[PDB]
């Protein structure tokens, strides 16, 4: 794994001594070089996980989010310019420099075998991401959309730690192993009870759940693109990877304290998906069907069947490359006019006439058009909690329908009937955002095909 | 034309230095060379070895 | 369905159909003449005229304007400009 | 004297990216399929027969497919 | 809510309640012949009372005639195929491109049609040579300090063109 | 009688077009953009692409499927051809058990 980790330091200086036109065809072309080098990693088989050294490993879990992130960062890259190209080259190299940091202690923490590594390279994932969106945020509030962020994440994921060390102080050292083949079930006294609290709650802070989404909008309506993407696809995910490893401890209590949090997450995912169908923002739409998507992942991940976990990691992943495309269009459209807003720029059906149909190709994978991963993905979750209980259909069907709705309307609100024709500025499409959809699309489809690799461990 | 740019060479000199350190550490692994009981077999037929 | 509209078509047709209304005459009927002044017709059978333009023709006017067209050279250049009759 | 003038948006910029789309996959998409065609035309895939007595294989020499 | 004054006025409250009353009894009437009757007819009840020197009867009888409108309408008036609400509802819209665009073309299509580009570009030299001084003065010339009209003069000065007329005269031809 | 700034009229809108019809993605720089889109598709599709789908498309037994079915195939036709049920239940020996008693 050190064959992975040392080239994303030595990809580092590389932008430091690189000069002007010089730094960017380095980062871009050693960064795919890279994204090749994981993609060799796919070896994983049959009786157990796979370990990279004494101290790395790789679960079947890990390795799709791994060579997902490591699929997204030239993406990300040439994503981050024309909004910060005419800034000055030290902020510039500052700012590449600082997503592959970012990008290191990402796998430092997929890649990880203690607890509290990964909870060293969990805070350590989330420490870039507000630099980043502090610092080019964009817009007036990028102060509070960066305290809110950075408290609720840490005030949530901070009595994590304690419990860690108090499950390293009773059953030994904190192998993923040796987290199992030793565990023990813990009967239903109160301290279980906070212990299980307070490990749950923090990822439940870092899903998000919803009693605490309102730390997502204003931190994805005031980022920049990069840490948009960054914050959404791989931090979300890495929050439901956390929950998914450290679930394997503490189940003969979890189905007793398991039941408010299922019915919150239920109702949430229906007030959310009705939230999400009138608010102006398009950029927040995106945020709000994150909440959306991960709140059905939450309800995934609390019933523990094997069908549940396949649904979830497939959920995780066709999201993660659902919402990062998705954002991605509405920067196209925030560099188009300088708006924000939904109703403003309208028409776009002459104008631009295929950047429509990656807005249409994006709608229908957020609809889950079913050849894709995602249909895939909430199938197999509805399957499973219709076995969990006979009745949560209702919430899952209305869930598809007002999710139909919104993506529907998020297609032909800004990009149907009437251009206002007092816009007279936009440009036809560039090359690099179409290689960027495209970038996009090729993978989520050619895993429509053969998704048997993105599956969980318990393939 | 190495002279020329060194700048574009590093990554994969970077990658091989990897690689190479993994292998270094799982030897330094070398623990539980045939003793399992489901991987079992003599060493054969010319040098001691079954991974490396 | 795209027949070729013309200055001279559409002026003897708008002539036809007021020629073939009653109550005016075809002796002193000119392209140049008033609703108002010289036939001598009220406002009521002025908006029966525009009924009978947009009834054949098919299409609306809106009432922004059949207050005040009041002559038949007028309907020629409305109906041009619905129409943009060029080839 | 018949036609008119349509406006269109442009053609260049779209019909150039998706040029160099196909043509930078078709690039190496033909040779590797011409590849892989020859491989299962000429080097054989595997046969199914068992363990032989007193002989260990290596971790290879277990798979159907030559290429994998 | 019109452009011209701050009200129809009674005449053309009235004249607008004869067209829809006259439309729904088409709507309400095929066959053409008993339809050209009840026009007649409904002619001949507004010839009843036309010459009322009172004004207060008139609107009174005006507001019963909307009642009695009203309940006497069609579900569906007939709306033309071209009109809002009807069929079309700019039915070709696919194709009425603003001409803001074709300027940003690359100049391969630009030489292939190199006369209607010559032709436009003397056309954006006739807009530009005329827009500041004629049309501004004349705008900042002729009304109050409040405007309180949403027409505007014409250009009768001289020469030049009328002023803000781009968005008007460069529209698409509604059938392309 | 105040202004509270100093600074230029902002922003200056630059078409990255209108200097160069030929041009890709980025600034105005005319070779390095065309180098740019050759590296991003040789090095992202025409190399990472078509070989990822083929590396992908076929690879040894994920999770030992193929194997698991042979050996299926192999122990259902044993225990067809030896008489015993197949899918023996009750997994582990109940020889080697002890139940706590009463
Ligand atoms: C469907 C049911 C429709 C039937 C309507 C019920 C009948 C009610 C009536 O007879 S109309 C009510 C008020 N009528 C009036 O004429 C009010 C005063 N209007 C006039 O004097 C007009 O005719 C004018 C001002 C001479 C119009 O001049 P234009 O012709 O220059």
């Amino acid at each position: 794994m050190l064959k992975y980790i040392i080239p994303t330091m030595m990809l580092m200086p590389l932008t430091w001594l690189s000069k002007n036109s010089m730094i960017w065809i380095n980062t871009t072309l050693h960064s795919l070089l890279i994204s090749l080098t994981s993609l060799l990693l796919l070896n994983q088989f049959g009786d157990n996980s796979l370990n990279f050294s004494l101290t790395f490993f790789s679960d079947s879990l890990s390795t799709p989010l791994l060579i997902l992130t490591m699929w997204l960062l030239p993406l990300m890259l040439m994503a981050s310019q024309h909004h910060l190209s005419k800034e000055n080259l030290a902020r510039k190299k500052l700012f590449i420099s600082m997503l592959i940091l970012l990008q290191l202690f990402l796998i430092m923490t997929f890649t990880a075998t203690e607890l509290i590594f990964f909870y060293i390279m969990f805070e350590a994932t989330l420490v870039p991401t507000l630099i980043i969106i502090t610092r080019w945020g964009n817009q007036t509030e990028r102060l509070n959309a960066g305290l809110y962020f950075l408290f609720y994440t840490l005030a949530g994921s901070l009595p994590l730690l304690v419990a860690l060390i108090y499950i390293q102080n009773t059953m030994g050292s904190l192998n993923f192993l040796i987290l199992q083949y030793w565990v023990q079930p813990m009967p239903n006294s109160w301290s279980n009870t906070f212990m299980w609290l307070a490990c749950m709650m923090a990822f439940m802070v870092k899903m998000p759940l919803y009693g605490l989404h309102l730390w997502l909008p204003k931190a994805h309506v005031e980022a920049p693109i990069a840490g948009s993407m960054v914050l959404a696809a791989i931090l979300l995910k890495l929050g439901g990877y956390g929950m998914m490893r450290i679930t394997l401890l503490l189940n003969p209590i979890t189905d007793f304290m398991a039941y408010p949090f299922i019915m919150l997450s239920l109702w949430g995912m229906i007030m959310t998906s009705s939230i999400c169908l009138r608010q102006t923002d398009l950029k927040s739409l995106i945020a709000y069907s994150s909440v959306s998507h991960m709140a059905l992942v939450i309800v995934a991940i609390l019933i523990q069947t094997p069908w549940s976990y396949m649904g979830a990691t497939a959920l995780m992943i066709a999201h993660g490359l659902t919402s990062s495309m998705l954002f991605c269009l509405a920067n196209s459209n925030y560099e188009r006019v300088h708006s924000r807003t939904m109703i403003l720029a309208r028409g776009l059906q002459t104008l631009l006439p295929l950047m429509a149909a990656w807005w249409l190709l994006a709608s229908l994978t957020n609809l889950a058009l079913p050849p894709s991963i995602n249909l895939i993905g909430e199938l197999f979750v509805v399957m499973s909690t219709f076995s969990w209980s006979n009745i949560t259909i209702i919430l899952m069907g209305l869930n598809m329908v007002i999710t139909a709705l919104y993506s529907l309307y998020m297609l032909i609100t800004t990009q149907r009937g009437k251009h206002t024709h007092h816009i007279n500025n936009i440009l036809p499409s560039f090359t690099r955002e179409n290689a960027l959809m495209s970038l996009h699309m090729l993978p989520l489809l050619l895993l429509s095909l053969n998704p048997k690799i993105i599956l969980g461990p318990l393939y | 034309v190495v002279r020329d740019h060194w700048i574009h060479v590093l990554v994969p000199v970077g990658f091989v230095f990897g690689y190479y350190l993994d292998r270094k550490n799982d030897e330094k692994l070398a623990a539980f060379r045939n003793k399992s009981l489901l991987y079992k077999r003599e060493l054969k037929p010319n040098e001691e070895v079954t991974w490396k | 369905d795209a027949p070729p509209l013309t200055l001279e078509g559409i002026k003897d047709r708008v002539l036809y159909v007021l020629k073939l209304y009653d109550k005016i005459d075809p002796e002193k009927l000119s392209v140049n003449s008033h609703f108002m002044k010289d036939l001598g017709l009220d406002s009521l059978d002025q908006v029966e005229i525009i009924m009978a333009m947009e009834d054949e023709f098919g299409f609306e006017i809106p009432d922004i304007d059949a207050e005040k067209l009041m002559c038949p050279q007028e309907i020629v250049d409305y109906i041009a400009d619905k129409k943009d009759v060029y080839e | 004297g018949k036609r008119l003038f349509i406006i269109k948006p442009s053609g260049f910029y779209d019909k150039r990216f998706l040029k160099l789309l196909r043509f930078y996959i078709l690039l190496t998409g033909i040779p590797v399929v011409i590849g892989i065609t020859l491989i299962n035309v000429f080097i054989g895939e595997a046969e199914l027969a068992e363990i032989p007595e007193g002989y260990v294989p290596e971790h290879w020499e277990y798979f159907k497919h030559p290429i994998s | 809510f019109l452009p011209s004054a701050a009200y129809l006025t009674h005449q053309q409250k009235v004249l607008q309640l004869y067209k829809r009353a006259l439309r729904h009894l088409e709507s309400r009437c095929v066959h053409r012949d008993k339809y050209r009757y009840f026009a007649c007819l409904l002619r001949a009840r507004f010839d009843e009372h036309k010459n009322e020197k009172d004004m207060v009867k008139a609107t009174q009888l005006l507001r019963e005639a909307e009642k009695e409108f009203w309940h006497g309408q069609h579900p569906q008036p007939y709306i033309f195929p071209e009109s809002p609400g009807g069929t079309s509802y700019e039915r070709y819209e696919c194709y009425k491109v603003p001409e803001w665009c074709l300027d940003d073309w690359h100049p391969s299509e630009k030489a292939m049609y190199p006369d209607y580009f010559a032709k436009r570009e003397q056309w954006k030299k006739l807009r530009r040579e005329s827009w500041e001084r004629e049309v501004k003065q004349l705008q900042e010339e002729t009304p109050v300090g409040g405007p309180r009209t949403e027409a505007l003069p014409p250009a009768r000065k001289q020469g030049d063109l009328p002023p803000l007329w781009w968005h008007i005269v460069t529209r698409p031809r509604e059938r392309p | 009688p105040t202004l509270r700034w100093q600074e230029d009229p902002e922003p200056e809108d630059e078409n990255l077009y209108e200097k160069n019809p030929d041009s890709h993605g980025y600034d105005k720089d005319p070779a390095v953009d065309v180098w740019n889109m050759r590296v991003v598709f040789f090095f992202g599709f025409s190399i990472v692409l078509v070989l990822g789908s083929t590396f992908v498309a076929y690879l040894p037994d994920y999770r030992m499927q193929e194997w698991a079915r042979r050996e299926a195939e192999r122990l259902v036709k044993y225990r067809e051809a030896h008489g015993l049920p197949l899918m023996e239940s009750n997994c582990f020996d109940p020889s080697k058990i002890q139940l706590p008693e009463d």
